[PDB]
């Protein structure tokens, strides 16, 4: 019944002042994109940076199994748009936040469905 | 002086035609650092400028294009060049990458190990290599043609590059190979391309554009590398990151280039003309299968 909870480990490490995972791969782009959260090509808007998805995925970067019976990664091979205000910690942002299954924006950072 | 607004500078044709002897490379801005946009890694800027230049050539871009990228890892364990290539290439393009050392990648498949362990059934439409031997820094004699991964790359090109396909293989003053230059003459066109962000380095990408599978031109590669160093030695390039700011036309155009299987007997001059113009790829269009050779040892006793 034992499994490592790496998401919690990183969340607590951050909470206690640890420096975020670095070397997330930031892309050059127009910054006139849709602003959707996770895309097949960079889609940052004026308020976002775009990153290569693998480099922003805690499981990819930590060499650990993905939380998924199939182990499928929803970031690798795509681009993640991160609010510029949070781009110091893309891995933390993707862990803590959620994508709206309807409009494809981050809940709280673009999703206007409510 | 408009060179600064380009992605970089390609070796002018008149320097290719010379017969120079090899000198030491002595760049006036050697090692100077470009000012990159905030938070952008060198390899992202470098690969962006490489792709921007490749947008000016006649690359074949088929549906289900196949691209392989050697030397794709970093000491940081991520793959910035692969991320730029996948951004540049049409969505759905099959992208495989590889490196000696472990890294995580946005590529569809990644093989870790010496490139000589990498094998594949299929032919490829574009080959990218950024491999460089750290021991090349231990310069202790005349600058001779290097082997190692360059020997693999030449064979891989001759064996596994589709006709019409293209390559970009990173070289430097001391990281180079005479047979790779010679093989540039087996393409419809070739150059040595220096990125504006790394204009202070003797790095260049040797680009073969539209592979013909036979020599169009006989190139002595010892002479051509000397020509390249001569060009670099006498043509200072000012560092520039200007082109990084305009990404509106960055994506590689999906040309839908035709793929045909054809046997070595059906390649006539009209076919060769289509290949030369970026208008045809010739290879099987089967499924893509790759593998890494694994050496087995039991170290007990
Ligand atoms: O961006 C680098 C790229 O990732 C790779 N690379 C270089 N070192 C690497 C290591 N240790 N590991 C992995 N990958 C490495 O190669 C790219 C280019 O690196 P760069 O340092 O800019 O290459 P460069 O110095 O131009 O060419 P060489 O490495 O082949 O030269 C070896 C040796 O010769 C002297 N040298 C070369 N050049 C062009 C010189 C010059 O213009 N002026 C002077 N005074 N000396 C020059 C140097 O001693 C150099 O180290
Ligand atoms: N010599 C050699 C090789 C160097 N590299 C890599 O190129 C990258 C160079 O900047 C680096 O990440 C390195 O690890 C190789 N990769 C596979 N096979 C090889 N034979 C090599
Ligand atoms: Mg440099
Ligand atoms: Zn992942
Ligand atoms: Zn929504």
């Amino acid at each position: 019944a034992f499994a490592v909870d790496a998401a919690k480990a990183y969340k607590d490490y951050l909470a206690s002042g640890g420096q975020p995972i670095t070397n997330c791969v930031k892309m050059l782009c127009t910054h006139t994109g849709t602003g959707q959260a996770i895309t097949v090509t960079p889609e940052a808007n004026m308020d976002q940076e775009s990153f290569g998805g693998a480099s922003c995925c805690l499981y990819c970067r930590c060499h650990i199994d993905h939380p998924n019976p199939k182990g499928f990664c929803d970031l690798k091979g795509k681009y993640v748009q991160i609010p510029t205000t949070c781009a110091n910690d893309p891995v933390g942002f993707t862990l803590k936040n959620t994508v709206c299954t309807v409009c494809g924006m981050w809940k709280g950072y673009g999703c206007s469905c409510d | 002086s408009s060179q600064a607004w380009q992605p970089g500078v390609a070796m002018p044709n008149l320097y290719k035609m010379q017969r120079m002897l090899l000198e030491k490379c002595d760049l006036q801005n050697y090692g100077d650092s470009a000012t990159l946009p905030k938070g952008i890694m060198m390899n992202v800027a470098k690969y962006t400028q490489l792709c921007q230049y490749l947008n000016t050539l006649t690359l074949a871009v088929p549906y289900n294009m196949r691209v392989i990228h050697f030397g794709a890892g970093s000491d940081k364990g991520v793959a910035p060049g692969t991320a730029v290539l996948r951004q540049w290439l049409p969505t759905g393009t099959l992208l495989v990458d590889s490196d000696l050392n472990d890294f995580v990648s946005d590529a569809d498949s990644t093989l870790i190990g010496d490139c000589a362990t990498v094998h594949t059934a299929n032919k490829w439409d574009l080959i990218i290599s950024d491999m460089y031997d750290p021991k090349t820094k231990n310069v202790t004699k005349e600058n001779d043609s290097k082997e190692g991964f360059f020997t693999y790359i030449c064979g891989f090109i001759q064996q596994k590059l589709a006709l019409g396909g293209s390559v970009a293989i990173k070289i430097t003053e001391h990281s180079w190979n005479a047979d790779l230059y010679k093989l540039m003459g087996h393409f419809a066109w070739w150059t040595a391309f220096v990125t504006n962000v790394n204009a202070s380095s003797s790095e260049a990408f040797l680009i073969g554009c539209n592979y013909l599978g036979k020599p169009r031109e006989q190139i002595d590669g010892y002479v051509m590398h000397a020509n390249y160093i001569f060009w670099r030695n006498t043509n200072p390039i000012q560092l520039s990151s200007y082109s990084l700011f305009d990404m509106s036309k960055f994506p590689l155009k999906l040309r839908g280039t035709a793929v045909m299987s054809l046997k070595e007997g059906q390649i006539n001059d009209m076919i060769l003309s289509l290949l030369s113009k970026g208008r045809l790829i010739i290879r099987e269009n089967n499924r893509v299968v790759i593998s890494s050779d694994v050496l087995v040892n039991n170290e007990n006793l």
